[PDB]
């Protein structure tokens, strides 16, 4: 909050919320109090909007948060997770199969979602670029079940150059961050909002069908797919 | 090392580490803590056992078992059988750990198991309800998360300058530790009941032995799929983490194409091949009781394995071939097996040293 | 070439009882091996009981 | 009652749900064998036709029964995507129009399910044979055939079909119904005789369609097996999937009582 | 006589392979013999001291 | 239930019975949806001795006279290795399943389906 | 009545010398052709010894109904 008022955009992790949301039954059991639905404190929302309800963009500067969500016996309808998801504008999903894969960023982009995600908010050009990569990846984890089962051959061509679109789109949402470079063995990249929309919609419309998937992989900004490609 | 194959391959403990031992009744939970226990004789880690309201008789088999191993000259054993004061069991796993500290502080390394963390739960509930604290879920007290947390943040290891301030000056350059292996019992594999939760959340990994394995004679029971240690590889000499890592794509492979075993001759060629491998490396991690391996001796079984030297063996003979294979080095290549067992170093002579005697035994025994 | 395949078979066919018997002599290694470790685990055995 | 059932129900489900899984894989193999099975008998049906219409054109003398003015094929094993009902409902509409026009119907059957709906029926039959491998032999197809070809020269039959699924993809299997009786510049030399060879082409011909029509009826029980086990898989995971949330709910509710209970007595004693 | 000549090879290694199976099992015999008569000597010595 | 406590023959043979009825566990749900045909031959032939297996442990007692109806029966430990052994083998797969229900020794098994 | 789960603890005792000879098992008999018709629902042709029980099972179940105010001496 003290940075917030100096007039900054500040980041607030909580390393974990379920522990916050325990610590609070806990201490309603230590005082006394009669328990609620699957044993929870009978405080459980009040506690939860005191905390949630201070993030926010004010008129001097900006709290956001990531916070790391723990779902009791595998429920999305316990008390618990009801209560936090109620505060929740984005979902972010890692994914151990996308990191076999060698995707280090490992975000799931099909079960990972956002409220922001609205023409109405981020405009129809963002909106149906987000989309557009969505439609494709689903298309493709589809035909992969057909080409495991029954074989390659049996696609259509428009599916086998959207097979090809899919790859090159899958590793071009790949990207070296500075801290990661001990591991990489490659310098780090800050993509822009207009640098990574414009990508995108290339990639989707075909723009870049006779690169290399390689050529798209670990790269950063298009641009840099293109050169990295001429080699 | 634990001395078990499927434990120290893909599940590894290291120094100051906290695993759980979780699953239901009569699975081997106990069996894998004393092994682990046994294994230590050796080693230079000093070993303490608590057992909380278990029978008399019980723990003096367990002890019976620990001095025909030769184990006990390197064990404390802290005893709160289940006729006794409900406070002395919930203040054992305490005394315990604090008889395991003292090694961890002067320098040295400990490994400490609480045979039932759910029983030191149990008499803790019975004093707060007598002393009428106010109840939570499944009548436990609001604290029951601190009493275990409290007990397994002391396993640890601790820095060089923690040992030579405690020491004052006298222990200097090493570095202490206590490791810890609690036990826990589900009941028909519920592990979303509050106690089991709490430990779960707590610790650094999970063992989870399963009922269903138990009884289609997988003796060590341990499910690979669930199981993790979230140190790793961090845990692991050279060798063990060079081999370990087929030994999980086989497994993991093994899980995804197991119904298509009575359709097999059905399977593509590449996919019939995968199935044989993986029900040849589930054959492999089959282990008896008593019987911990040395790191030289678990790098052969690992070693024929992942590199291809059981493709021509029947999997119902897999066991007697790693048994007799054992017998050859240990005949044999004595010197190869002493040298790996230095550090579980590996390079590229040993590697063509243990191909050249898997060869030759290939080809007289 | 039916007297010099003779010879031949005669050869290979000797050559594979000697090389038979030598798996009863690393067999032979073996019990005597078994036995002794099994001397030096019942000594073993005996010193560990009478300490008791 | 609880959530001890419940458990059991979704065990239960989960089991058939990979054996239905590795079912699909099976069929899509066997639809691959049964796919090249049918390759392997197009050269003698394509040359022997070219024979039989250059022979006759050359003899015009001689106009053989078969070239001038229902056999039906089913599965032995279930699990099929109503790919024999297909059939028999086009089975019944021909028939109704020779019903319609006046004329009687003999009928042979091949396979098992092709039996089940006569005498569930009491239909008439002139043939039958079932327990085909799935791998088919000519040699059990000549004794029915032999039935229908010497109707058609007594006169018993004055026209003769052949009534099986066609493989049109691996997603499609339509159902159809085609006619077997009735059906350059230089000349053979004849040995025997032109009109004794006529006569053996003919029989060799129509025994060569006959097995053309099994063997592709096969891929096609194949191909709709393994949707049938696809579906079979998908509605499992629907039963699971509902399952889990009843389980989710008893779980629930088992909790909040238990603490009534240990509340209830504690403001008591 | 070529077949003969790899078929009294197989038949012979098979008989020998018998042979130094026979060999290990009468050794592993052996072994536990030399161990459990040791325990029961060393047993009696104990009861032999306590009983005195 | 230990080799060392007992022996490995009687120990493989609990263990052995133990193996084929927890397989059995899970075929009874696949038998129940589809049919018994779409199995394969290693598992017909295992459910055959499952369902006898399971039928051999009946045995009728003394004191339970008064409800089977049938004389109360007494085995030894030898017999009923002997008989859960040769099953497990396969020997007796040439008797009907309804065989081995209440018939103590596996020599009156032989004898019930001869009736 | 499920004859499965229902039982006597005093068994034959309780009954007359005819009616205990002619009923011996049928409880166990009829618990087990209880199970014996879920498992042959979709099976192949089974033997003779298979056959007969499922025959013999549907009949004593059969007789077991009985209309209410109509006892049997
Ligand atoms: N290789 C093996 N590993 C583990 N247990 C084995 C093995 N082979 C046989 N067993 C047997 O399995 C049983 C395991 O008993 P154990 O006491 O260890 O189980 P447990 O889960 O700890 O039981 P409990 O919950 O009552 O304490 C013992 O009879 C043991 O001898
Ligand atoms: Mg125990």
């Amino acid at each position: 909050e003290k940075f917030r008022d100096e007039g900054r955009d500040v980041l607030l992790f909580i390393d974990n919320i379920y522990r916050y949301t325990l610590a609070g039954t806990e201490v309603s059991a230590l005082l006394g109090r009669m328990p609620s639905a699957v044993g929870y404190q009978p405080t459980l929302a009040e506690e939860m909007g005191v905390l949630q309800e201070r993030i926010t963009s004010t008129k001097k500067g900006s709290i956001t948060s990531i916070q790391a969500v723990y779902v009791p016996a595998d429920d999305l309808t316990d008390p618990s997770p009801a209560t936090t998801f109620a505060h929740l504008d984005a979902t972010v999903v890692l994914s151990r199969d996308i990191a076999s894969l060698g995707i280090y960023p490992a975000v799931d982009p099909l079960d990972s979602t956002s409220r922001q995600l609205d023409p109405l908010v981020i405009g129809q050009d963002h909106y149906d670029t987000a989309r557009g990569v969505q439609y494709v990846l689903q298309r493709y984890k589809e035909l992969k079940d057909i080409i495991a089962i029954l074989g390659m051959d049996e696609l259509s061509e428009a599916d086998k150059l959207l097979v090809a679109r899919a790859r090159k789109i899958q590793r071009f949402l790949s990207q070296p961050f500075f801290v990661a470079e001990v591991f990489t063995g490659s310098p780090g990249k800050y993509v822009s909002l207009k640098d990574t929309i414009a990508g995108f919609k290339g990639i989707l419309n075909g723009d870049y069908d006779h690169l290399p998937e390689q050529a798209f992989y670990m790269v950063g900004g298009i641009e840099e797919a293109v050169e990295k490609a001429k080699k | 090392q634990t001395g078990y194959k499927s434990v120290d391959a893909m599940i590894p403990v290291g120094r100051g580490q906290r695993e759980l031992i979780i699953g239901d009744r009569q699975i081997g939970k106990t069996a894998l803590a004393v092994d682990a226990i046994i294994n230590q004789k050796d080693s230079g880690i000093k070993c303490v056992y608590v057992a909380i309201g278990q029978k008399q008789s019980t723990i003096a088999n367990v002890v019976r078992k620990l001095e025909e191993n030769g184990a006990l000259a390197n064990t404390i054993v802290v005893a709160a059988s289940a006729s006794e004061s409900a406070a002395l069991q919930y203040l054992a796993p305490y005394s315990g750990c604090t008889m395991g500290e003292y090694f961890r502080d002067r320098g040295e390394d400990a490994l400490i198991v609480y045979d039932d963390l759910s029983k030191q739960a149990v008499a803790y509930r019975q004093i707060s309800l007598l002393l009428r604290r106010p109840p939570g879920r499944e009548a436990y007290p609001g604290d029951v998360f601190y009493l275990h947390s409290r007990l397994l943040e002391r396993a640890s290891r601790v820095s060089e300058e923690y040992v030579e301030k405690f020491t004052n000056g006298a222990v200097t350059g090493k570095t202490g530790s206590l490791t810890a292996l609690p036990i826990i019992e589900t009941q028909a594999g519920d592990v979303s009941a509050f106690v089991p939760t709490n430990v779960i959340s707590i610790t650094d990994g999970q063992i989870f032995l399963e009922s269903a394995m138990f009884n289609s004679g997988i003796r060590p029971a341990v499910n690979a799929g669930i199981s993790v240690s979230r140190v790793g590889g961090a845990a692991q000499t050279k060798i063990i983490k060079k081999l370990s890592g087929g030994i999980r794509t086989a497994l993991a492979q093994y899980r995804e194409l197991a119904a298509f075993a009575q359709f097999a001759s059905d399977l593509d060629e590449a996919t019939r091949k995968q199935l044989e491998h993986g029900q040849r490396v589930t054959e492999l991690m089959k282990q008896k009781q008593y019987a911990p391996m040395s790191i030289a001796e678990m790098s052969l079984s690992l070693y024929a394995a992942e590199r291809g030297f059981l493709q021509d063996v029947e999997i119902a003979k897999v066991g007697s071939f790693e048994q007799a294979l054992i017998s050859y080095f240990q005949r044999e290549h004595a010197a190869l097996l002493a040298k790996i067992n230095e550090k579980g170093d590996f390079n590229d002579e040993i590697d063509a040293g243990i191909k050249a005697g898997i060869e030759k035994f290939k080809a007289t025994q | 070439d039916l007297e010099l395949a003779h010879e031949k078979a005669g050869q290979q066919l000797r050559e594979a009882k000697a090389q038979a018997a030598e798996i009863v002599e690393q067999a032979k290694k073996r019990a005597n091996q078994i036995v002794d470790e099994a001397r030096d685990q019942a000594r073993t055995e005996g010193e560990r009981l009478k300490a008791q | 009652a609880g959530a001890k059932e419940i458990r059991s129900k979704i065990a239960s489900i989960k089991s058939t749900q990979k054996i239905t899984n590795a079912m699909e894989k099976v069929a899509v193999s066997k639809m691959r064998k049964a796919q090249m099975r049918m390759a392997a008998g197009r050269p003698y049906a394509e040359r022997i036709r070219q024979v039989i219409g250059h022979l006759a054109n050359a003899n015009p003398e001689y106009r053989h029964p078969f070239m001038v003015e229902y056999i039906v094929v089913s599965s032995d094993r279930g699990l099929c995507g109503g790919l024999n009902i297909n059939l028999f409902k086009s089975l019944v509409k021909d028939m109704s129009g020779y019903r319609e026009q006046g004329a009687e119907i003999d009928l042979c059957v091949i396979g098992s399910k092709g039996a089940s709906f006569f005498r569930s029926f009491g239909g008439n039959v002139v043939a039958a044979i079932s327990h085909l491998g799935e791998e088919p032999s000519i040699n059990d197809l000549i004794g029915s055939v032999k039935v229908m070809l010497d109707a058609y020269l007594e006169g018993r039959i004055d026209r003769l079909f052949v009534v099986s699924n066609k493989f049109v993809n691996t997603m499609t299997q339509k159902p159809t119904v085609e006619q077997l009786i009735p059906l350059h510049h230089w000349d053979y030399l004849y040995e025997p005789d032109a009109k004794s060879l006529l006569d053996g082409l003919l029989v060799r011909y129509v025994e060569s369609q006959v097995y053309q029509a099994v063997v592709e009826n096969n891929a096609c029980e194949q191909a709709a097996r393994m949707i049938a086990m696809k579906n079979a898989t998908d509605n499992a995971g629907e039963l699971i999937s509902d399952l889990q949330l009843i389980y989710n709910k008893a779980r629930q509710a088992a909790i909040t009582q238990e603490i009534s209970e240990i509340v209830g007595g504690a403001a008591a004693v």
